[PDB]
């Protein structure tokens, strides 16, 4: 007895994912800075936590 | 009770309304439009690096 | 009180003088008219002090305390009409007059101007309350509880006459608390220890301790008809304020022996809260709650130094409205189920949805929701005894945690299913059941708007 | 939101007679009494409705389930069927 | 570099500084690299952990952020230049442990 | 107004067979494993004949329990053993006593000794001697 | 309309609470306590400039 | 209103926004419309009361007291002279409470003004406020005689300890 | 922990005449439902299992009681025990704090409150 | 500058209006999940305004 046709729910999901994907990319795009970044991420020490997600 | 918009089934794969699938299709693309700014233009480390900082002499 | 006792004594030749069943609507009608006269001439300013007229009134200047004394008589007559209407009219009117007579001594009390008029008024009670326990109560084992209601308060209060006349013949005269300017100090002796002992121990008979308090879950357990004088017994327990009058002066400097009154009221504080999570009685359920955070105020007084008199002024009226309101909840749900045992009340919340809001906000005054009159004073008890030492927050904080369970232990008992029984208990909460259930939080949160009047000197 | 009537169970109890390959679709429809067709013929005959219906099948449901329409009888009392 | 002597005023929160606080500083090359200004370090609201090197370029990098109000990026090459001022400063400080393994051992 | 065997009495050996069940039917005919012998140990202020404790216990747990209501909600007639601790308590699961959680909390008890160590990123360990050289030794020049 | 269902909702309590702030600063000695300028150059609001 | 010497602050010093870009900004559309939708229902009605409130005036007067005795009068067991001295001393204490509240928000004037520096500046309020509250609990706070209010019978006798044991029993100051 | 709980045992044929212990309760259950089903009751059931519960728990424990054993005098190790101990904590307290308050100072100078 | 936080106090006031209309004082033909959703719907742009003044 599946059912997915209610525009009340369609209004909710469409409003979130438009704001969801642009969440970290608009707010942090315009912000006064507060601290100093790292700016050094060496060999064998930089992005391997992404590889941890791959396995 | 009141409405028969979506039919009951007995595992015959009751079909969809064929209008939700358009909006399903659209937001599978604009999320992969956002594969543009993943590399273009954005790198893993726009910093520069150190030459194993030896030359103290 | 210029003329406050004067109009209310004229209410007494009006009960048996009146007609038939008109006596309820007439007695409530006159009674609320005095309540404005209480508000009007009082609440004046205010800077040390308002000596009122003469040798019979000091106007309750430092602590008002007297507005709460006058709500209850136009509040219990609507409550006592639940199960009283089965007797002769001349016998029912006597039960009306004795409760009105209870207020008149307490109207002169709490102001009292003196100390030799204090003790005769401090003992002017216990005569009408005892008769209420004897006739028109509940089932048996009344009479021993009437004897335990005596023989403690009278046992401890008799050395006050040993104490006070020993002060009256020694240094000046105790007619005036304001002629107490010259006060000699009191050194450590073997005679002066007993002088402080008799000065204090009688006040521990009324506001209880971990000792000597077995009588307190007798009068509240074996109680009159439906919480009738039980509401008055709330003010009877909190009305032991006179330690604020006396020990503010008149051996203040004996604090070397304060410690066994600090400690006994502190481990007994955390204990008597948990002494009722396995109790099987509703009227005993609020009774042991009424021991714990009433025992909170005692360490606020023997520890001196205000930021402790601030909250202790408000903590007397804290449960004084709350436990009076909880007894109104317990006086209800008994005319419909004729046993007070809490376990039989499974399957509530569905038959009475209207009073179910009143269960919520009442028990929300024990968690107490910090913008109220309850957690505005308990923060000042924190503010005092933490300056004493750093350990005192531990046992006092768990008291705020045990009654968190102990209050919601009652609320969840209302929610059950299919109720098994009850072709009786039909009545969907009539007008008397909910209008009387009002007028408790309705002044309480009202006082939380500008809580300036609820403050001592201090 | 979808309701239910008497005709749905009159399909399924008759259908599982033919679904189980041990029982041919030539028996009686509603009253076969199951003795003409100890364990695995009072439990396995309702182990399929453990898969489809599956409301845990209590202990008293075994001794009633001989009469195959008396199977169907109390479900309408449990499932609160129409009228 | 900094820290000669005598902080005269009684100002705590050490913003009353000798010249400017480094990370550790200096140590070798250069032994004195000074800093920037201090009359505007307190006048313009610039918080602590920002009185380090490459400061006057950062005070100008923060100018065009307000001076371009409906903007997403003022000058993206300038952030790569303040970072190049930062990263070359850091690699200059990364020559400590190569010196510390070398100069501190016996010779 | 029920006076005949209104409560328990000074038991438990005042002809204990005539206790259950002349009244207070905790046992049927004094052999039901619930005859009023179970006065724990008396002398104290425990229960006397007491239609009370050490009867089969540790849960009324709201079971399937269809022959009456009979579990905890719906009033079986007279089977009182103990109460006021059981509206929130249960029976035994599949595992058993083994306190492995203290051994599970012992996983950081090895690394509690690691809390004494330091966490500098660069360089690597080389833990053989004082050649690591942490702090400042010499001056500028 | 979208004429008074929102106008009773939002458009009426605007004027009341702004009157409660304009009649507040002249009475209370601590009004709004807005912070410093945070200005790196010197500008036309002052008379001097900065490099 | 009040007096500005009681509540000082430095002048406001608000700079220019410096747009510098030809891009459309929304701040030139907000302040140019919302100002008139507030000034019409507020300021004119504020003016309408302003003529109406000036219809009649009502007076309320200052209360200045009379202080003839100060401390040492009178003899021990008396009542009359030792009642006005209580009215002296106690009203000489509730004044001394809210004097501190002026100096307390004087600190709060500095802290929510600078914010960024906020410690190494303003040059007074970490000192002067601690030159008041430090000179407060001595001899003006009956520690812990504040319960019985110490009315002229212990507030002088801390100051007896502040002259007998203090400044002479330093051996030998 | 609490418990095993021994949900299985042996039978066949231990105590063949032990059955019909439900005959005790089904007679009461027949006495229950006959009391439960009636055209006019309008009230609760008496239910004497709860009558014999609280009154033999709240009361009738002190007539049961005697101090003929020291495990009834065992409450001395729980009531007065820690009550001395808190004072044994607190008497060591408030005086060590006082000596540092009398001799020497440690407080801040802006401690008006308190 | 006064309207920096004044719109916040308007945002901190209109939440009470579905509560003030719970007292059956000429209440709306019920539609209460709809009426609450409308009551939230206008506060968001009111909340959006002073965020722009803060970042300047
Ligand atoms: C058909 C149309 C008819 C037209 C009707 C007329 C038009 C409306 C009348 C205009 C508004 C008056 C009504 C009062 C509310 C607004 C008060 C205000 O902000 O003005 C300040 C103004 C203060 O006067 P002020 O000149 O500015 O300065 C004097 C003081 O120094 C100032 O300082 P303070 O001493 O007052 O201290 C402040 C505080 C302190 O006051 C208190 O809290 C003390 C009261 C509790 C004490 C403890 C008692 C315990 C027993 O006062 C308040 O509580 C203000 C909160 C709102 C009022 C409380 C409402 C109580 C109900 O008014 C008051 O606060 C007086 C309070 C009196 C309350 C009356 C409440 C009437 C309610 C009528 C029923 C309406 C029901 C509507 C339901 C609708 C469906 C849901
Ligand atoms: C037991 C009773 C203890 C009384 C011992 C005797 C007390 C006494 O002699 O008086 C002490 C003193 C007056 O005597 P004195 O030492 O000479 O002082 C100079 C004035 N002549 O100063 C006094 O007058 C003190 C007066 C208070 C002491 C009397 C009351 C003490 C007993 C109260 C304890 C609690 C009640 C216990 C009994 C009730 C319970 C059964």
């Amino acid at each position: 007895n599946i059912n997915e046709n209610n525009p009340l729910l369609i209004n909710s999901i469409k409003r979130l994912l438009i704001g969801s994907l642009f969440a970290g990319y608009i707010i942090s795009n315009n912000i006064p800075p507060t601290t100093i970044p790292q700016m050094t991420m060496p060999y064998y020490l930089k992005t391997t936590a992404l590889i941890v997600t791959i396995l | 009770g009141g409405g028969a918009h979506i039919e009951p089934r007995y595992r015959q794969f009751p079909q969809l309304t064929r209008s939700q699938v358009i909006q399903a299709e659209f937001f599978s693309a604009t999320m992969w439009f956002w594969i543009l700014w993943r590399f273009w233009h954005d790198s893993d480390a726009v910093l520069g690096h150190f030459p194993y900082p030896d030359p103290s002499q | 009180m210029l003329k406050y006792i004067i109009p209310t004594i004229m209410l007494m030749p009006l009960t048996w003088l009146s007609k038939n069943n008109m006596i309820w609507v007439n007695s409530t009608a006159h009674s609320l008219l005095i309540s404005f006269t209480s508000l009007l001439l009082m609440n004046q300013f205010g800077d040390n002090s308002l000596n009122f007229s003469l040798l019979f009134f000091s106007d309750s200047l430092s602590t008002p305390l007297l507005i709460l004394t006058m709500w209850l008589l136009p509040l219990m007559l609507m409550a006592s009409q639940h199960h009283l209407s089965k007797e002769n009219l001349t016998r029912k009117k006597l039960f009306i007059t004795m409760l009105i007579s209870l207020q008149l001594f307490l109207i002169m009390t709490f102001t009292a101007m003196e100390l030799i008029l204090f003790y005769i008024l401090f003992e002017a009670t216990l005569v009408p309350t005892l008769i209420i326990i004897t006739r028109w109560g509940n089932q048996t084992e009344r009479l021993n509880a009437g004897l335990y209601f005596l023989f403690y308060t009278l046992a401890g209060s008799l050395p006050l006459l040993v104490a006070l006349i020993y002060i009256q013949n020694t240094v000046g005269s105790l007619n005036f608390l304001m002629l107490q300017y010259w006060v000699q100090p009191v050194h450590n002796s073997w005679s002066n220890v007993f002088m402080w002992l008799a000065c204090m121990m009688a006040f521990m008979v009324k506001m209880p301790l971990y000792g000597l308090h077995l009588w307190l879950p007798k009068a509240h357990v074996e109680a009159p008809i439906a919480g009738s004088m039980v509401l008055a017994a709330v003010l009877l327990k909190l009305g032991g304020y006179g330690m604020l009058r006396i020990t503010l002066i008149l051996n203040p400097m004996t604090d070397f022996m304060a410690y066994p009154f600090i400690m006994l009221s502190l481990w007994g504080m955390i204990m008597t809260s948990s002494i009722c999570l396995r109790q099987t009685d509703l009227k005993s359920l609020i009774a042991y709650s009424s021991v714990s955070h009433m025992a909170l105020v005692i360490v606020a007084i023997l520890i001196q130094t205000p930021w402790s008199y601030m909250g202790a002024t408000a903590l007397m009226i804290a449960h004084g409205l709350t436990s009076s309101m909880l007894f109104c909840l317990a006086n209800s749900n008994y005319e419909r189920i004729h046993s007070r045992t809490m376990i039989l009340a499974r399957g509530l919340q569905t038959l009475l949805p209207l009073m179910a809001t009143w269960w919520l906000l009442a028990s929300l005054t024990n968690l107490a929701l910090p913008p109220t009159i309850n957690l505005i004073g308990e923060l000042f008890v924190v503010m005092s005894t933490f300056s004493w030492s750093n350990i005192t927050i531990i046992l006092m904080g768990v008291n705020m945690v045990i009654t968190a369970l102990y209050s919601l232990y009652m609320l969840i008992m209302t929610q059950r299913g299919k109720y098994t029984y009850h072709i009786n208990n039909i009545s969907p909460s009539f007008t008397r059941e909910n209008a009387l259930m009002s007028l408790h939080i309705l002044p309480l949160l009202l006082l939380t708007l500008n809580p300036k009047i609820i403050l001592g000197p201090l | 939101a979808p309701p239910l009537t008497l005709e749905g169970i009159k399909d399924r109890v008759l259908y599982v007679l033919k679904l189980y390959d041990k029982i041919d679709p030539e028996k009686l429809s509603v009253n076969s009494h199951f003795m003409k067709d100890d364990s695995l013929d009072q439990v396995e005959i309702i182990m399929a409705m453990e898969d489809e219906f599956g409301f845990e099948i209590p202990d008293i449901d075994a001794e009633k389930l001989m009469c195959p329409q008396e199977i169907v009888d109390y479900i309408a009392d449990k499932k609160d069927v129409y009228e | 570099a900094r820290r000669y002597l005598g902080d005269a005023s009684v100002e705590p929160d050490p913003l009353r500084m000798p010249t400017f606080p480094p990370d550790y500083g200096f140590p070798e090359r250069k032994e004195r690299e000074m800093v920037a200004t201090q009359q505007e370090m307190n006048d313009a609201q610039l918080v602590l952990q920002q009185r380090d090197y490459c400061a006057h370029y950062l005070i100008r990098f923060l100018k065009c952020k307000r001076d371009s109000f409906p903007n997403f990026l003022a000058c993206k090459h300038e952030r790569h230049d303040w970072d190049y001022c930062e990263h070359l400063d850091y690699v200059k400080r990364m020559k400590e442990f190569e010196r510390e393994r070398r100069l501190l051992q016996r010779k | 107004a029920s006076h005949i065997t209104k409560d328990m009495l000074p038991g438990p050996y005042p002809k204990t067979p005539e206790e259950r069940a002349a009244a207070a039917k905790k046992y049927n005919m004094r052999v039901e494993d619930y005859e009023p012998y179970p006065d724990d140990g008396t002398g104290y202020g425990d229960y006397p004949k007491l239609p009370d404790r050490s009867q089969q216990e540790r849960d009324p747990w709201y079971d399937w329990d269809h022959p009456d209501l009979r579990l905890n909600w719906g009033e079986p007639m007279h089977w009182d053993l103990d109460m006021y601790i059981r509206n929130r308590v249960d029976t035994s699961p599949t595992p058993v006593n083994w306190n492995l959680m203290c051994k599970h909390l012992f996983g950081f008890v090895a690394f509690m000794l690691f809390m004494f160590w330091v966490g500098e990123t660069y360089p690597a360990y080389q833990p053989v001697g004082p050649k690591q050289y942490p702090y400042n030794n010499l001056y500028l020049e | 309309r979208h004429s008074i269902f929102a106008f009773t909702h939002v458009l009426i309590p605007v004027w009341i609470i702004h009157y409660y702030l304009k009649y507040h600063v002249t009475t209370k000695p601590y009004t709004i306590v807005e912070k410093k300028p945070r200005i790196f150059p010197g500008d036309t609001i002052l008379e001097t400039g900065e490099v | 209103s009040w007096d500005k010497d009681v509540y000082p602050e430095p002048p406001r010093r608000t700079p220019a926004p410096s747009p510098q870009t030809s891009l459309p900004n929304p701040i030139t559309y907000l302040t140019k419309a919302f100002d008139l939708l507030v000034d019409r229902p507020v300021t004119l009605v504020r003016e309408f009361i302003e003529r109406q409130h000036a219809k009649n005036k009502y007076y309320y007067y200052h209360r200045e007291f009379r202080r003839v005795p100060d401390i040492t009068e009178c003899q021990e067991k008396d009542v009359l002279c030792m009642f006005e001295a209580e009215m002296q001393w106690r009203r000489d204490y509730k004044v001394d409470q809210e004097i501190v509240n002026i100096i307390q928000e004087r600190l709060k004037a500095c802290q929510q003004r600078e914010g960024e520096s906020h410690r190494q500046n303003c040059a007074k309020e970490l000192e002067q406020f601690t030159q008041v509250v430090k000179a407060y609990q001595d001899r003006y706070h009956d520690l812990g005689a504040h319960y019985s209010a110490r009315k002229c019978l212990a507030k002088q006798k801390q100051r007896m300890l502040a002259e007998r044991k203090a400044a002479k029993e330093a051996a030998a100051a | 922990t609490t418990l095993d709980p021994a949900e299985y045992d042996i039978s066949s044929e231990t105590r063949k005449a032990q059955a019909e212990r439900l005959a005790i309760r089904s007679r009461l259950k027949r006495e229950y439902q006959l009391q439960y089903y009636d055209p006019s009751r309008r009230g609760v059931i008496e239910d004497p299992a709860l009558v014999r519960w609280t009154y033999a728990r709240s009361a009738n424990i002190y007539p049961n009681f005697r101090p003929n054993t020291k495990t009834s005098l065992l409450g001395a190790l729980f009531g007065i025990g820690p009550l001395v101990f808190w004072y044994y904590v607190f008497k060591t307290d408030r005086d060590r704090k006082e000596k540092l308050i009398q001799e020497g100072k440690l407080d801040r100078t802006f401690n008006i409150s308190y | 500058m006064n309207m920096f936080s004044s719109l916040s106090l308007v945002t901190l006031l209109l939440l009470t209006m579905p509560i003030m209309m719970m007292s059956f004082n000429t209440y709306k033909p019920s539609n209460y999940p709809l009426y609450v959703k409308t009551a939230i719907s206008y506060a968001f742009i009111t909340s959006m305004i002073p965020t722009m003044m803060f970042i300047h």
